[PDB]
């Protein structure tokens, strides 16, 4: 077994300018669900909640963010302890 | 420059008749 016969195929796009388009999220505020769908209050770059803007579960690309809010959310309403 | 996991507001969402 030798290596013989390489192939290489590799695509990108030649774009070199910068400028403010794209928005970087925070994280989790709040959540509620309407029309049988969920969403979360994300915070976006320079965006407050004072827009108090919303993302829908498929687009949302944070699971971490909601698994730590339970966390406290959990604490903030009154429960049961369970193991 | 560009690292971390970004995207635009809102996509993905058709246009039907109805």
């Amino acid at each position: 077994g030798s290596h013989m016969g390489k192939k290489t195929k590799r695509t990108a796009d030649s774009s070199s300018s910068e400028d403010e388009e794209e928005y970087v999220v925070e994280k989790v505020l709040d959540r509620r669900m309407v029309k049988g769908q969920v969403e979360y209050l994300l915070k976006w770059k320079g965006f407050s909640e004072e827009h108090n803007t919303w993302e829908p579960e498929k687009n949302l690309d944070c699971p971490e963010l909601i698994s730590e809010f339970m966390k406290k959310y959990k604490k903030m309403k009154e429960g049961e302890n369970n193991k | 420059a560009r690292t971390k996991q970004t995207a635009r507001k809102s996509t993905g969402g058709k246009a039907p008749r109805y």
